């Protein structure tokens, strides 16, 4: 199984400062096949972004991802109010398949 | 419009078995590949199976594969989920998710519905 | 035997697949069919068809090899066995299509040979081959007085014969020449194509820098200007007959070499869930793309040639597959050092032909040794049958190579593996996987190994563009027929015309026989024996 980690647990910033998350792969996988997921604290998950590029289409854009082979990341230009929510990057490329260890904006 | 809303969900006893449902609206369910995804109390999600847009191919995760059973019902727009024997570890809310494309993922989730065991 | 081969990388399916689609069919086909048509009349039919049927189709071909890992015979066991009669016409196209392709090559070789020269023998007619008619084209235009690079394609290299009834001798510098290509063939086929690691920077690109080279040549002569308007202008007119929508149609089912077993062979060896469509598309536009600009290159010589020699665009030229023999020659002898260049087209001609040529035998091996894995596995079997099918289609060859061999050639060309039974294969094709095989069910199979649907293009194309069109030339060329002329002067005798008809039924008719000999073989009722034969067995 091609287990995906997140290395920070868990992130707190002031709502006026960039933020940057990353998610390692334990396989190499394609850009197209893996996205990220955001899921708000009490509700479902919602797809955020997928292609590793392709904003969504609730997203404010304000977020950005990249990456390549087994290293991705995602990135957040400003992190306002509401942004706080759990974060999980998913493999679609070979299953089974794996979502990450999950990881929360905090404040 | 897409609308996804789950209902099945209890107190079982270890090794006893239950059936979830997923109902479907505002899109073509029989042109949409249907997949299940749990989330246990840890907050951690877990893939469980992935049925084809048609039914024919199914996938089941690793610890799963054995006891767990995906289908469909075209007719009636609904989606369910029977599992023959669930273990402490299968206590968790499950969602259903639509997700056709492979290249898109999971774009829309169900409203999920929580199983316990006793 | 168990072991079944793969690609080990994809960039190797793609090299495959480049080095399949061009080839003779891009710069020499298309070429001289263009400007048998017309010129701009042939372009409407040819992108109707491009983006109606040519491209869905070329998915099609590479999706279903890739689904089942089988070859051209053996994979409509799996998709549907009542129908297996198209693997067989298709490999039977592939047999015809390489005893006539190889010729090409041939006159290539002879081209070659003849350019090792101090001065090259289509510069000027004071030769021996060559009718106190000839005049140089420097003062043709200053009561039949004609150019020397048409009497040297004709009175020498080919020793055009009066007729088809009168083969004549057999041309031996060309049987040698025809011999030393097979040999090259099988000694690249014999064991097993490969990359060969750096040689394909060489292999590969060389081919399309001598055609941009020639390009810029061309648009540079004097009258380039007058043979691109020929080439671009459409004669809406000359779309009241068949002849352009049918040369149009099969150019494209030829060009992608769809219809052939070469596709889906090359698609059986890719991995199962490898996402194909993005590099299928890009390679259907580096072919059509070199097709459309080596048409510029081409009419653009036409026209210096129409405007130095004072006769017409159309009546400048041959109406037939020796248009590229007599404009490129003629554009190099407009280079310096002429004798550089034409080394450099005709190696740039080999290279192309070659490689198309390998994947072609290679296909044909492949789909036919499906059919016996046992008797025909690795090692000296798979020599000895490679070398039997090359040395008979070396005799098949030999015949189409002798003096009255150029009439042969353009009756295989027109009927053989390059006219009717392309529509024949490719609506069979998309009927059974469409309506018979299920739609549906195929996008289900498409999206299980891509993780995307194929879409509405696709699926409507396959389901009814392809068809329509495939029926609708079908139903226009037989009731509005016009009868096969070489050169737009030659008319073909009634048996000639009887042995290309004969030619295209040898493969047309291998879907219905196999048809009535897979339901004779199946025991139980009509009802049940139809039913068993059109689920997938294998
Ligand atoms: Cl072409
Ligand atoms: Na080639
Ligand atoms: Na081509």
């Amino acid at each position: 199984e091609n287990v995906l980690t997140q290395s920070p647990a868990i992130m707190s910033t002031s709502p006026g400062e960039k933020v940057t998350m990353t998610c390692r792969a334990s396989s190499s996988v394609g850009s197209s096949y893996l996205h990220w997921y955001q899921q708000k604290s009490g509700a479902s998950p919602k797809l955020w972004i997928y292609s590793t590029s392709n904003l969504a289409s609730g997203v404010p854009a304000r977020f950005s991802g990249s990456g390549s082979g087994t290293s991705y990341s995602l990135t957040i230009s400003s992190v306002e109010a509401e942004d706080a929510a759990t974060y999980y990057c998913q493999q679609f490329s070979g299953y089974p398949l794996t979502f990450g260890s999950g990881t929360k904006l905090e404040m | 419009e897409v609308q996804l809303v789950e209902s099945g969900g209890g107190l079982v006893k270890p090794g006893g078995s239950l059936k979830l449902s997923c109902a479907a609206s505002g899109f073509t369910f029989s042109s949409y590949a249907m997949s299940w995804v749990r989330q246990s109390p840890e907050k951690r999600l877990e893939w469980v199976a992935e049925i084809s847009s048609g039914g024919r191919y199914i996938y089941y995760s690793d610890t799963v594969t054995g006891r767990f059973t995906i289908s469909r019902d075209n007719a009636r727009n609904i989606l369910h989920l029977e599992m023959s024997s669930l273990r402490s570890e299968d206590t968790a809310m499950y969602y259903c998710a639509r997700g056709e494309v492979r290249q898109r993922g999971f774009d829309y989730w169900g409203q999920g519905t929580t199983l316990t065991v006793s | 035997p168990p072991q079944r081969e793969k690609w080990s990388s994809k960039i190797d399916f793609v090299l495959s697949v480049a080095g399949g689609f061009v080839g003779l069919g891009n710069v020499w086909r298309f070429p001289y069919l263009c400007y048998k048509n017309g010129g701009g009349a042939f372009l409407i039919p040819y992108f109707i068809f491009l983006f109606g049927s040519g491209l869905p189709v070329f998915f099609l071909e590479i999706i279903i090899g890739q689904y089942t890992s089988e070859g051209g015979i053996t994979c409509w066991e799996k998709i549907c066995p009542l129908f297996s009669g198209i693997g067989y016409a298709s490999v039977v196209i592939v047999s015809l299509l390489n005893v006539y392709y190889i010729v090409i090559l041939a006159w290539a070789t002879y081209y070659l040979f003849q350019s090792f020269q101090k001065e090259l023998p289509w510069a000027h007619c004071n030769h021996s081959w060559n009718t106190p008619h000839c005049m140089e084209d420097t003062m043709r235009k200053n009561t039949n007085f004609t150019s020397p690079v048409i009497e040297f394609w004709e009175r020498n290299v080919l020793s055009l014969s009066p007729g088809i009834d009168h083969p004549g001798s057999l041309k031996w510098d060309l049987a040698l020449c025809l011999l030393l290509v097979w040999l090259v063939c099988f000694f690249c086929i014999w064991k097993g194509v490969r990359s060969t690691g750096k040689v394909v920077y060489f292999t590969a690109t060389f081919p399309f820098a001598m055609l941009l080279v020639l390009l810029v040549r061309g648009l540079t002569l004097p009258g380039a200007g007058a043979g691109i308007k020929f080439y671009l202008y459409p004669d809406i007119t000359r779309l009241e007959d068949p002849q352009v929508w049918i040369d149009a149609g099969t150019q494209i089912f030829f060009s992608y070499a769809i219809c052939l077993g070469a596709m889906t062979s090359l698609g059986s060896y890719n991995k199962y869930h490898n996402n194909v469509y993005r590099d299928c598309m890009l390679l259907g536009c580096l072919n059509s793309g070199t097709s459309f600009v080596s048409g510029f290159a081409i009419f653009s010589i036409l026209g210096f040639m129409a405007q130095e020699q004072g006769v017409d665009i159309a009546d400048v030229a041959e109406s037939g597959p020796g248009l590229a023999f007599i404009a490129y020659p003629k554009a190099v002898t407009m280079m310096p050092l002429p004798t550089f260049w034409s080394i450099l087209f005709f190696i740039m001609l080999l290279l192309l032909g070659l490689d198309s040529q390998f994947v072609e035998v290679e296909g044909q091996i492949t789909s036919l040794v499906d059919l016996y894995p046992s008797f025909l596995r690795k090692g000296y079997r798979r020599e000895i049958f490679i070398a039997f099918v090359c040395s008979i289609s070396y005799l098949l060859g030999l015949t189409m190579v002798t003096e009255g061999g150029m009439y042969v050639f353009q009756l295989f060309d027109y009927y053989a593996a390059s006219g009717v039974c392309l529509l024949w294969v490719a609506f069979f094709e998309c009927f059974v996987i469409a309506w018979i095989y299920g739609g549906n069910r195929f996008s289900e199979d498409i999206r299980d190994m891509i993780g995307f649907p194929p879409g509405p293009w696709m699926k409507y194309s396959w389901a009814v563009i392809t068809p329509v069109l495939c029926v609708g030339c079908f139903i226009f060329s037989l009731v509005k027929y016009v009868p096969l002329t070489y050169n737009k002067t030659y008319v073909y005798p009634n048996w000639a015309i009887g042995l290309g008809w004969s030619l295209a039924l040898s493969s047309m008719l291998c879907v219905p026989l196999v048809i009535v000999i897979r339901l004779c073989q199946t025991e139980g009722p009509f009802l049940v024996r139809v039913k068993y034969l059109l689920t997938p067995r294998e």
